[PDB]
RNA sequence: CAUCGGUUUGGAGCGGCAGGAUAAUGGCGGAGGAAUGUGGCACGGCUUCUGCUGUGUGUUAUAGCCUCUGACGAUACUGCCA
RNA sequence: CGAUGAUUUUUGCCCUGCACAUUUUAGAUGGAUACGAAUAAGACUUUUUAGUCGCUGGACCAUAGCAGGCUGGCAACGGUGCGCUUAGCGGAAAGGCUUUGUGCGCUUGCCGGCGGAUAGCAAUGUCAACAUGCGCGGGGAUAAAUCCUUUGCAUACGACUUAG
């Protein structure tokens, strides 16, 4: 038989299943398409969500009842270190996909990115990027030729950058790296661009404009394990229900004998991978501004 | 089938009231002589009133073509049974020996009608002499002077199941 | 016919089905197969009427579970390896070691594409149908059952063709020399006594 | 019934060289040269003489015989198109509301806007083809010049100006209101 | 000019030789249906046959009546000399020699081998200065 | 002297067989270049050897052959029946055999 | 491996004989006739008439065909070979 | 599936030149012998008229030598293998394709001399590529992860983010 009346899901089936991330680093799946009539620069960057706040703004939308009007608005705040290019890695197009053909290193890294590549820091020799580092005997023959690899073969040039951790006030320190794509120019144009950037810093003043819409990419509140009833907002049963309320009553007809995988069931809630479209940037602060 | 044509000859057995009977005599259209007598029963039954009992087979020969080297037109009157009724029809063919139009016409009325060879009488096979005698299109094409026509697309059969070379269609 | 070690298929203007079933037979009998270009290959139809055949394939799925149904491949070799695999006993050890027999490729990728390249004439497009029927590309169809790549296999197809063209070139000098060398070495003692022989 | 053999004889006027290969046609006169691909009909053409050109069909059913006066029409348009012109000439048609209609050009692509359709504010945008030239008429008021030399692209231009300013949801047969095709023919008088 | 590239088809016509059962030469003397012909030689039955089963070949036999009997088409055949027509293509020759190779021994082939080897001497002496 | 081959290369196909039941006593042979039941039976009663690896040494080779004969044509595409002295495993689906070149009657 | 015996599957198997309309055809000779009319002839459009070609005429000419037939001579097909 | 960093002061590890021996083979037993495209079309020449080619790979290359030995001469100054060695190209899974000079061989292009027997009238009559292990030689480098305590951006427990 039929649902005796109609009403929608409960839950999107596109954002399944609903685990946890892989990585606490939201990781961009999709980058903005290459432009080559555009200069070269970044196309992301990584900051540390502080905290929210409130403003106060003159709304100029005409036709609205609000036109010239004050109106509060909630604002978020993210604390942006600049950040400090490391590497560059070049992409090679293939009938299977973007592959990864050539990673380049700057001479020195810095301590607090050397530590992303240990789990026991204080135990460790501190040996990484060693005879990397010794790549570079005064010639560095084999930098370049690593970087004519990447010239003359890749078709996407992404850059290799980490944040300034410590600038932040956590207790972490670790640096967070992360491949940023660099759009713009041709291929030769990014990897100059990205080896002249080599130990050098980047801030957002150059990569986000005031007014601009962005998107953020970031891994959500945790929860733990969920209940049907917050998971998915399904309707709480009656109160004289035996063995509790908190249920769906129904995970199934009798035929397909099995559970679908479209009625909520308990699980893990938050802490899950989320890309938000559309955020306006209200405010691009400097540091060194003192008001 | 695989046809030939033969004369098939009866009568009525020989009565004290009439001790010569009146011979008759067909042309049939059959794989064998076993076949050739069969059909020539099936038809006299049709015709008058005899039976294999009260009759008397007395020549089955095959009737050879006269010129089988020779390029005639064949008209085919047939009455034919289909789905829904009876049916007659005129049919011409172009081949070198009588039978082998008649074979060429339990083909086609298979391909075009579904009629088996059950469902098939043949009333009469005439050798078109005059190209006036040809009615149907389909075979006065082929009674134009000087008539010429190429084989486009030529497929060749392969012996080996791989082949080394880009395959043509040239002839 | 012969027990070749590798057989190397360019699969340019071969039926689907057709090939399929003489590859299954011949990688069952021992026979190691590689397809190249299977984006090139034909479906007898017209395009709309695989498209639509293809949307019923893609419209099949497990109910309950839609990642336990029946995995729709888009790209061309894989659409080759399913009609395969259909003539293929794959749930057995024997067919498992006969489907490990076969290679299906988008373009011609290394080392093939410096190897001979050989048709069969029974799974022909050109040789098989009707001058006047519709046919579909296998690459079309996958482009438009959500196949990616068809951009970047026909650039490294034309960059194949170039340098396979540079070969042919330098090879087509170089047997030109040869042929004159022979002819000057012909009416000789050997030559004579040669063509006696029917050589 | 497979027709043995099947004939058409295209004639080429003195200023215009048909040229074909491969089932190519290259129409070369005295108003530019025109291509056309006839890759997916199987017809095979005999040069008669400087004048005459036969197009023949062997063994052909009927669409496959069908198939070829069609051919024989579409070279003989394209030879008339490179020798005598072509040009469609539109009318408009409205109750109360002018039709404006313009020749813009943007983004270095020339378009035909057509505004105040009905009296709606939307702006109708048709892109023309390349080798198509569109013209507001001096002589005629409310008329449309398409001219060019292929048939095909002239008379999809007209087509797509025609079916842009479709009325909807109202009785077509009391709102006559559109751009249509008054005549067709020459470029160059006959 | 106009410049129309033309076919180079071989036609089914009378005169027209063609090889039956890749060995015996005849010619077509005249046309039966789309798929059949009627055909005759000096060497061969005259017979009623299916342009399937035979090849046509470049050669045409010319100024042959339609329906030409047995005695005339011998005779118009051995006037025109179809067969040394015949023997001078290269399709003639190719079938020759590959009836020749098939008639080889073992004591032949390596007969081949050493004079083929002799030759390839000979050929890359020449081809290094050419 | 690059090539010492002695023998026509064959493979063993399947055993004779329905669609459901096999019938090991009977293997069938593809002989490498024979097409035709006429080249075929030029093959009738020569020696067939499966020549295989085994783990033991025995008298110190690790080669072990079962041995076989043409014994009759399979079909119309030029394959043949073998009888061996024991059964070919069906391991051997697909493997090479050897289609010895005697009781010569050339 | 050879030979034998029994069963059995074959060969591009070979030869001999018989029958049929004592095959029908075909080749040769004779008689007659016609057209999808060869040559020729008469009008023509493109060719220094460059398998030129079309339309008429009529009956083997610078091709031939069809029907009837006279004496031969084969083969096909089906049987048999102790 | 890819790129990248570091890879044990242990008698452990990586690379490489040999040599010996082992387990395995979905199954070497001369060579996987490379344009592309069309097919009612291609490729040559004269000319764009026409002629010729294909009508299958039964092709081409390679193939003679105790499973290929030991020796000699003649003719050419070639061919081929191995070894260093020069340069260029190849990123789709490039891991290959050409190329420079040079040394050692062999050369069946031709002519010779010596040797093979007995495995007995057949018995696969054992000759291949991959990998591992072990003995040397030549170089080369000198780590991390987990538990534990801590953290709460996490969390039923594992796991996770941290710090030590």
């Amino acid at each position: 038989s039929h649902r005796k009346y109609e009403a929608p899901r409960h839950g999107s089936l596109g954002f399944l299943p609903r685990k946890r991330a892989a990585k606490q680093r939201g990781r961009v799946k999709s980058f903005p398409k290459d432009v080559k009539s555009k200069p070269v620069a970044l196309t992301a960057f990584l900051g540390y969500k502080a905290g929210m706040t409130t403003i106060v703004r003159d709304l100029d939308r005409p036709g609205s009842k609000m036109h010239k009007r004050e109106v509060v608005e909630a604002a978020t705040v993210v604390d942006t270190p600049p950040m400090v290019v490391v590497g560059v890695v070049g992409y090679v197009e293939t009938p299977r996909g973007l592959r990864s053909l050539t990673t380049v290193w700057a001479e020195h890294l810095s301590e607090e990115v050397r530590r992303r590549f240990y789990k026991n820091w204080y135990k460790s020799k501190k040996k990484a990027f060693t005879k990397y580092s010794g790549k570079y005997a005064t010639d560095a023959k084999q930098v370049e030729t690593e970087l004519a690899r990447i010239k003359k073969y890749a078709s996407v040039v992404r850059v290799l950058a980490h944040t300034q951790i410590k600038k932040t006030p956590l207790s972490q320190k670790k640096a967070h790296l992360a491949e940023i794509q660099i759009n713009g120019g041709s291929v030769s144009d990014k990897v100059d661009w990205a080896k002249e950037h080599f130990e050098k810093e980047v801030s957002v003043d150059s990569v986000f404009e005031q007014d601009e819409m962005i998107d953020v990419i970031a891994v959500t509140k945790g929860h733990g394990f969920e209940g049907v009833t917050h998971r998915w907002g399904t309707k709480k049963l009656p109160r004289k229900t035996h063995r509790g309320l908190r249920k769906v009553a129904c995970i199934g007809a009798w035929h397909p004998a099995n559970v679908n995988w479209t009625v909520a069931r308990a699980g893990q809630n938050g802490y899950h991978h989320r890309t938000s479209i559309n955020h306006k940037v209200y405010r691009v602060g400097k540091g060194t501004d003192e008001a | 089938s695989r046809l030939n044509e033969y004369q098939v000859i009866g009568r009525n057995l020989p009565t004290e009231s009439v001790p010569e009977p009146k011979l008759f005599r067909m042309r049939i259209f059959a794989p064998n002589t076993v076949v050739a007598k069969s059909r020539y029963w099936y038809f006299l039954q049709k015709l008058h009133k005899v039976k294999k009992a009260s009759g008397e087979i007395v020549s089955v020969n095959i009737i050879s073509e006269a010129k089988p080297t020779k390029v005639k037109t064949f008209g085919i009157w047939l009455r034919y049974e289909s789905r829904s009724g009876i049916h007659n029809m005129y049919k011409e063919y172009r081949d070198v020996t009588r039978v082998g139009a008649v074979e060429t016409m339990y083909q086609d009325l298979a391909a075009r009608h579904r009629a088996r060879f059950r469902s098939i009488h043949i009333l009469k096979v005439v050798e078109l002499e005059k190209t006036d005698d040809v009615k149907r299109q389909y075979v006065k094409q082929f009674l134009t002077k000087d008539l010429k026509f190429p084989l486009p697309h030529r497929v060749q059969k392969s012996k080996k199941l791989f082949q080394a070379t880009a395959p043509t269609t040239f002839y | 016919s012969s027990f070749e070690k590798v057989v190397v298929i360019d699969g340019k203007g071969h039926l689907l089905g057709r090939l399929a079933s003489i590859v299954s037979k011949q990688i069952l009998n021992g026979q190691k197969v590689v397809v190249v270009r299977c984006e090139e290959l034909n479906i007898s139809g017209e395009f709309f009427r695989n498209k639509l055949k293809y949307h019923d394939y893609l419209r099949k799925a497990t109910r309950y579970n839609k990642k336990k149904g029946p995995f729709h491949f888009r790209a061309p070799s894989r659409i080759l390896y399913k009609a395969i695999r259909g003539m293929i006993p794959h749930k057995t050890a024997r067919g498992k070691a006969a489907l490990e027999r076969l290679k299906v490729f988008e373009g011609v990728p290394p080392p093939y594409d410096k190897k001979k390249r050989v048709v069969v004439p029974q799974a022909l497009r050109v040789l098989r149908l009707k001058p006047g029927r519709k046919y579909t590309t296998v690459g079309k169809l996958s482009s438009a059952v959500g196949w990616k790549y068809e951009s970047v296999v026909e650039k490294l197809e034309e960059k194949r063709k170039v340098q396979s063209a540079e070969y042919y070139a330098k090879k087509k000098a170089l047997t030109k020399k040869l042929n004159a060398a022979k002819a000057s070495t012909a009416e000789s003692e050997a030559a004579q006594k040669l063509a006696a022989f029917g050589y | 019934m497979k027709y043995i053999q099947t004939d058409q004889i295209l004639d080429i006027p003195e200023g215009v060289t048909v040229d074909i290969k491969a089932r190519v046609v290259k129409v070369t006169g005295p108003r530019g040269e025109l291509t056309k691909d006839l890759k997916h009909i199987d017809v095979t053409f005999n040069k008669i003489n400087n004048r005459a050109i036969k197009i023949t069909v062997h063994n052909g059913d009927r669409k496959h015989v069908a198939a070829l006066r069609t051919v024989k029409s579409l070279i003989a348009n394209l030879i008339t198109g490179v020798t005598k012109g072509y040009k469609y000439k539109m009318r408009f048609v409205y109750a109360h509301f002018p039709i404006n209609v313009n020749i813009i050009k943007k983004d270095g692509q020339d378009y035909v806007e057509i505004r105040n359709f009905l009296g709606e504010k939307r702006v109708r945008e048709v892109k023309i083809h390349e080798g198509v030239t569109m013209e507001i008429s001096s002589t005629q008021k409310d008329e449309l010049i398409v001219s060019g030399n292929s048939l095909e692209a002239v008379s999809q231009n007209a087509a797509d100006i025609q079916q842009i300013c479709r009325v909807r949801n109202k009785d077509i047969r009391k709102f006559l209101d559109g751009i249509y095709v008054s005549e067709r023919g020459t470029i160059v008088e006959e | 000019s106009s410049t129309v590239k033309a076919a180079n088809w071989r036609f089914v016509e009378v005169g027209r030789v063609v090889l039956v059962d890749n060995k015996e030469l005849a010619t077509i003397v005249e046309i039966i249906d789309q798929k059949r012909v009627l055909i005759d030689g000096p060497k061969i039955q005259r017979q009623a046959i299916a342009l399937a089963k035979i090849v046509l070949t470049p050669i045409v036999l010319p100024n042959l009546p339609r329906g030409s009997r047995t005695a005339t088409v011998t005779k118009k055949w051995a006037a025109a000399d179809i067969d040394a027509k015949w023997a001078a293509s290269g399709w003639a020759k190719k079938l020759a020699n590959k009836e020749r190779r098939s008639q080889l021994s073992d004591f032949e082939r390596f007969q081949v081998m050493v004079l083929k080897k002799q030759r390839r001497f000979a050929t890359k002496k020449a081809l290094v200065k050419a | 002297a690059e090539s010492h081959r002695l023998y026509v290369k064959g493979k063993h196909i399947s055993y004779q067989r329905s669609k459901s039941v096999t019938n090991p006593n009977v293997s069938l042979i593809q002989i490498e270049g024979v097409a035709s039941p006429k080249d075929a039976k030029f093959y009738l009663g020569k020696r067939i050897a499966y020549v295989y690896r085994a783990p033991k040494e025995i008298r110190g080779s690790k080669i072990r052959v079962i041995w076989g004969k043409v014994t009759r044509t399979h079909g119309n595409n030029g394959l043949v029946r073998a009888n061996f002295k024991k059964n070919l495993p069906p391991k051997t689906f697909g493997a090479s055999v050897r289609i010895m070149l005697y009781p010569s009657n050339i």
